[PDB]
């Protein structure tokens, strides 16, 4: 047990005429991991609380629109996640197909533009980035004749299914998603900002960078005086993203935990179904087998609040990491305007 | 089915919610009319029209005779217990030859023993006084219930009782005083203290008693429910199995509906249901063949109707979930659909979207907007006649930069737009009176 | 109509809840009846408190869950109020240098108009037009040393090299007012020979 | 288990309620109030059964380790039909116009 260290210690030595001046630079590039949407969780209420029975479906008739406003919650949480990713993405709809040199200037982005020689149409970084997190339930779409195994193919995923919980898939398929970045790296590589303010004008990628040094205060100059050197500490910033990318698992682990989290409650949901909620069984065949209706009913019902109550929990969680994940789409979505679509001088 | 009432409260329409899936729609929707989209549906395609019923196949009938008619019953603070085992527990053979004056059952209710299967039975006997049987039931206390015979809390079990007070007559015996109550189910034979004098009191049963003080048996039966093999069962006759079908079923007392098939389950040798972490019953072995059968939901997978609004048509497509375009007529149970469902399950217009089979619009290879999003990529119009029709949504208009190290674009003019953004800064002030709703 | 579809929405999003919140009332949630006074008035206390609870926990619960639907939609509702704030301060009371902050172009000028709880800004922006091929060169080489431009680029029109100002093509001739020197032109990649004019 | 209670030992007069000559009229039922005394009630099973024993907010198995702050017996005599009417909520003769 120890005490934090906040920071490295440091001085400034500051005197009334005396300034620091860079000699040099190093071409930067950083890496910015943001969530933009979530699985779009979906439920049959029926088929949760009452689990295919008409008796307990007769009885939760009774309970009125809690069903129906649970689902219209969901349902407005599911349709949010594709207007997530058409906000962040699809902000340009003019699909500028990839240059067919992926050189400019010295600057190589055949690691970030889409590679042609393979079959996915993803560049070579997205491919790292879509192994990199791993969907460690199996991921859902259980197909039909799945759930019907051995006692070792049960699985919390089957018992999701079973009992009326799905996930939705996205409206935009991950090549469609592909599909806007490469066109907007290339617009960016060919038509710098021109094309997030109107059509893409292009300019040499070396004249762009110049402007893009002028932003910063660096005279244009320093640029081609400098752009061997600058093109080779990109090209090499570029080699060590894809390096930590290949290594390392951490990098993207705010992506990670979204998929966790979002497993994890569909986990408890299901788990929730093995109580009794002071009802004499879990099970309400087994109420309706040993019980008679005078008597059942009130052991259905203390099972169908309880239940109810236990999607009502739930609901109320993805509600709230909704609006989350909203936020996070609407700030990635600014960055893509203000970071891609130009040049930002927000510190 | 649905039913619109008037404000004359009328019927003024309907909807037979089984009929097709836009009736299907209008029911979950709980609405006459519906806007476009795509909505998820529930399940009322199918209902269980078939019982499966299944049981042992043991034919001896339970010894209710010896049990209940025996010559004489044990003293209270000597009650007989007895396991009841391999029996039919036909109890209405008695209705011909005893009416009982208390039969009053824990955990289970009486009207149910008829077709239930206990996995264990015993049988207490003993004799006491009319006015003690009320004492004879879980947390009371009393004579009985302190120092003779006790029942736990968490019994399952039926008491029962009728007055004997022509058979039973002699000396009985109950104990008076203990030191510390019995414990559930304990019994204490001891007569004499350490002394020699009897720790006893005597009934005196006569016809010529009290009716308080008369004479009556009771038998107490306790039951087990256990995961394991059936012991006693009612009369109930076993039907043949029906498979790939959604049915009412009841194995062993076990009721339930699904849809049975064969399966690869290994169970324990004992094992007679398997359930899943959600409890949900999975599989069941068959009394009859000790074969397993899994349990799947009538319900199960999703299902979701497309339509443009109902101001628009009366047409619909629907998706099949993760399901492939030939399966839907199995993973739907189209046999027992509708003919107006059953032409959802098949045909032309089925079309494999990663989503899921889509059945009821016809695919288009040109790409428009989206209009109905489907899902992976897979957008629905209702679109010229009209149909509904299934596409690829277009990303954008396919476009080409003119790079070279050594051109540049310019631009000549300029347009001076105008853009309207709308952002809702408010919402109404909602106010509730927490009293005036609730009370 | 659709055009204020996201005020429109609000409007029918809080409408929906509350109807749903009255009809809420005729549920049973497994009572006898859901009508309170039909309890009150058949059954005696004793057992009518067992039925009244029934009711009283599925309305409380009902407003639990409407009241936490409020709160999730005023946090979006004010989300979209502070972002309104912004743009009021950004887009109206000056002009902003955010990409798609004020509209898409560049910004110009916005207005703000009131809406049924919301704002409409009226966005100004300038959007280039008629886009023009031209040559283009890093730098010019006059007498061994490099002239790069003050603000702008170097076009020529086939037959002659001006610099022209970015965003709208009005070239002027290359002056050693429009340009500024810098080193010798042997290491400017794409440098090129022209005159550069001294006044 | 710390078992702490008041040292009162003197037993509760059940013989002479119980066991009174003769009990009231249920027009003209009698109330007594009961106090200073332990309920061990288990001095009866020697020579009394009840035919109803039937208690409300209490378990009577819990009788024998709960302590009273006021105690009253109410006692009449009526035709044993009658006794289901002695509960809450009850209607009939007695319950109506006499207890
Ligand atoms: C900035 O520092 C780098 C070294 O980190 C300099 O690069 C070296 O430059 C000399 C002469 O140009 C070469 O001989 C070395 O091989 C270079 N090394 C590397 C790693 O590039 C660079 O010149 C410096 N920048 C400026 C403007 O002086
Ligand atoms: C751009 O970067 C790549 C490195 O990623 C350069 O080298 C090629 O890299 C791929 C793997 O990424 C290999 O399969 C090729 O064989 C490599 N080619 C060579 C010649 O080494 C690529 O050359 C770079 N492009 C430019 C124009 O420098
Ligand atoms: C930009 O384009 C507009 C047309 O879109 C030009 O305006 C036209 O100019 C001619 C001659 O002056 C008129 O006859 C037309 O009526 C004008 N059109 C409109 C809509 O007013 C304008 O001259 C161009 N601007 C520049 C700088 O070239
Ligand atoms: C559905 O089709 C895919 C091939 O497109 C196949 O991999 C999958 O196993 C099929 N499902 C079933 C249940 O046969
Ligand atoms: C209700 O009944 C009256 C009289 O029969 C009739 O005039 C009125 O039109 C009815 N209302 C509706 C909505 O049909
Ligand atoms: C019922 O009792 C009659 C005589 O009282 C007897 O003949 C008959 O066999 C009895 N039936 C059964 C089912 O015990
Ligand atoms: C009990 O058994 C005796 C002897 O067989 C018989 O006479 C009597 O009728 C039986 N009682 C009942 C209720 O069956
Ligand atoms: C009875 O049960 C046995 C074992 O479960 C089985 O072999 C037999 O087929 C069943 N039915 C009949 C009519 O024998
Ligand atoms: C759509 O294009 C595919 C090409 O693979 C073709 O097989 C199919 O027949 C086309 N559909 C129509 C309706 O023309
Ligand atoms: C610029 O040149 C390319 C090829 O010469 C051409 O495709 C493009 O349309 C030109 N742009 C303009 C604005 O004329
Ligand atoms: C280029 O512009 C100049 C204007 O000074 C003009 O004299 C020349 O002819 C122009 N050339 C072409 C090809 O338009
Ligand atoms: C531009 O490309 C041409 C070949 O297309 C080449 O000859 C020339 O040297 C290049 N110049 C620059 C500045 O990239
Ligand atoms: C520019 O001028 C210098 C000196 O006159 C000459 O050496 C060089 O080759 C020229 N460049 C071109 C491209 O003509
Ligand atoms: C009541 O008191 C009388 C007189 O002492 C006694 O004979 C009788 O047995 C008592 N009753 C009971 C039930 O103890
Ligand atoms: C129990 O009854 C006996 C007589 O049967 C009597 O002698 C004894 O005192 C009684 N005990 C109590 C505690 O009343």
């Amino acid at each position: 047990a120890y005490t934090m260290s906040l920071g490295a210690e440091n001085s400034i030595a500051y005197a009334n005429n005396s300034i620091a001046i860079p000699t040099n630079f190093s071409i930067s590039v950083t890496t910015e991991v943001m969530p933009v949407s979530m699985a779009k969780t979906s439920v049959d209420c029926t088929m949760y609380i009452c689990g295919d029975s008409q008796e307990c479906s007769n009885l939760l008739l009774q309970y009125g629109s809690f069903c129906t406003q649970l689902n219209r919650a969901l349902t407005g949480i599911a349709i949010e996640q594709d207007k997530n990713t058409q906000e962040v993405f699809a902000q340009v709809k003019q699909m500028y197909k990839t240059p067919a040199i992926k050189d400019f200037g010295g600057f190589n982005f055949s690691q970030i533009l889409p590679d042609p020689s393979k079959p996915t149409k993803r560049s070579f970084i997205e491919d790292l980035l879509f192994n990199k997190v791993t969907l460690a339930d199996a991921g859902f779409m259980k197909q039909y004749g799945e759930c019907l195994g051995d006692i070792s193919a049960r699985d919390l995923i089957c018992a999701q299914k079973f009992n009326g919980l799905t996930v939705l898939p996205p409206l935009l398929t991950d090549e469609m998603i592909a599909a806007y970045t490469a066109a907007l790296v290339s617009g960016t590589a060919t038509a710098g900002w021109t094309f997030g303010a109107g059509a893409a004008l292009q300019i040499p990628f070396a004249m762009q960078m110049a402007y893009r040094f002028n932003g910063i205060g660096v005279t244009q100059n320093v640029l081609y005086e400098n752009q061997k050197q600058i093109a080779n500490q990109f090209n090499k910033a570029i080699s060590q993203i894809q390096e930590s990318l290949t290594t390392t698992s951490t990098a993207l682990g705010k992506l990670q935990d979204v998929v966790n989290q979002n497993a994890q409650a569909l986990n408890t949901l299901v788990k929730q179904l093995s109580s009794n909620f002071g009802a004499i069984s879990s099970v309400l065949n087994d109420i309706l087998s040993r019980l008679d209706k005078v008597e059942a009913e009130v052991q259905i019902d203390r099972l169908i609040t309880g239940r109810l109550q236990s999607l009502q929990t739930y609901v109320t969680q993805q509600l709230i990491r909704a609006a989350e994940i909203r936020a996070s789409a609407n700030l990635a979505a600014t960055k893509m305007s203000e970071c891609v679509l130009g040049q930002s001088k927000r510190v | 089915f649905m039913l619109k009432f008037n404000e004359n409260g009328t019927i003024t329409d309907a909807v037979d919610c089984s009929q097709d899936p836009l009736s299907e729609l209008k029911c979950t929707l709980k609405s006459f009319n519906v806007e476009k989209g795509i909505y998820q549906t529930s399940n009322f395609r199918v209902s269980p029209t078939q019982e499966v019923v299944r049981f042992p196949n043991i034919t001896n009938l339970c010894p209710f005779d010896k049990v209940f008619n025996a010559t004489r019953f044990p003293s209270v603070y000597a009650w007989e217990r007895t396991k009841i085992s391999d029996c039919v527990a036909d109890y209405t053979v008695l209705y011909n030859s005893t009416s009982f004056s208390t039969f009053k059952c824990y955990g289970v209710s009486p009207s149910k023993l008829i077709d239930l299967c206990f996995t264990s039975v015993y049988a207490d006997t003993f004799l006491i006084r009319s006015s003690e049987v009320r004492q004879v039931a879980p947390g009371q206390t009393g004579v009985i219930a302190d120092y003779n015979y006790k029942l736990p809390d968490d019994f399952t079990g039926c008491v029962i009782a009728w007055n004997t007070a022509k058979q039973d007559a002699g000396n009985y015996y109950y104990r008076s005083h203990r030191k510390t109550k019995l414990k559930p189910f304990e019994r204490d034979l001891s007569n004499s203290d350490e002394n020699g004098v009897r720790t006893l009191s005597t009934y005196d049963f006569n016809p010529n008693v009290p009716i308080e003080y008369q004479a009556t048996r009771v038998v107490v039966l306790s039951f087990e429910l256990l995961n394991a093999p059936a012991t006693v069962c009612g009369p109930k006759l076993s039907t043949q199995l029906v498979k790939n079908q959604c049915v009412n079923f009841n194995f062993n007392g076990l009721k339930g509906t699904g849809v049975l098939t064969d399966s690869s389950k290994r169970f324990q040798s004992f094992q007679q249901f398997g359930r899943d972490a959600s409890d949900f019953t999975d599989s069941v072995r068959d009394p009859q063949t000790l074969e397993i059968l899994d349990i799947s939901p009538c319900s199960f997978g999703g299902v979701s109707v497309i339509t443009p609004g109902t101001n628009a048509s009366s047409e619909v497509a629907v998706l099949y979930q993760d399901v492939n375009c030939t399966d839907v007529p199995t993973a739907i149970h189209a046999d027992q659909l509708t003919p107006a469902w059953r032409v959802y399950s098949t045909g032309v217009n089925v079309f494999q979207t990663q989503a899921g089979c889509l059945i009821g619009a016809e695919h288009v290879n040109a790409s428009y907007e989206c209009d109905i999003p489907i899902g992976a990529g897979i957008c629905a119009s209702y679109h010229t006649q009209k149909s509904i029709v299934a596409y690829t949504m277009s990303l954008g208009a396919e476009n080409s930069i003119a790079y070279a190290n050594n051109s540049i674009a310019i631009p000549t003019n300029f347009s001076i737009s105008v853009t309207t953004e709308v952002m809702p800064v408010s919402m109404a002030k909602t106010s509730v009176d927490c009293t005036m709703y609730i009370c | 109509s659709t055009a204020l579809g996201k005020l429109q929405d609000v409007v029918n999003q809080n409408a929906q809840a509350l109807n749903t919140l009255v009809k809420q009332l005729s549920s049973n949630f497994g009572a006898i009846s859901s009508v309170l006074n039909d309890i009150l008035s058949r059954l005696d206390k004793v057992e009518a408190e067992v039925q009244i609870d029934r009711l009283i926990t599925g309305r409380l619960q009902s407003l639990q869950t409407y009241v936490t639907q409020q709160l999730i939609r005023a946090a979006e509702i004010r989300a979209s109020a502070n972002l309104a704030a912004t743009k009021m301060s950004e887009c109206v009371l000056g002009q902003s240098k955010r990409v798609d902050f004020c509209g898409k172009g560049y910004h110009l000028m916005s207005f703000p108009q009131a809406a049924p709880h919301g704002v409409v800004f009226l966005h100004v922006t300038y959007v280039p037009s008629q886009e023009r091929n031209f040559t283009t060169a890093p730098a010019i080489c006059h007498e061994g040393k490099a002239y790069f431009p003050r603000e702008g680029v170097f076009v020529s029109n086939g037959t002659s090299w001006f610099i022209t100002q970015r965003n709208f093509y009005s070239p002027q001739i290359i002056t050693t007012d429009n340009t500024f020197v810098a080193g010798n032109c042997d290491v400017v990649i794409g440098i090129i020979n022209n005159t550069v004019y001294d006044p």
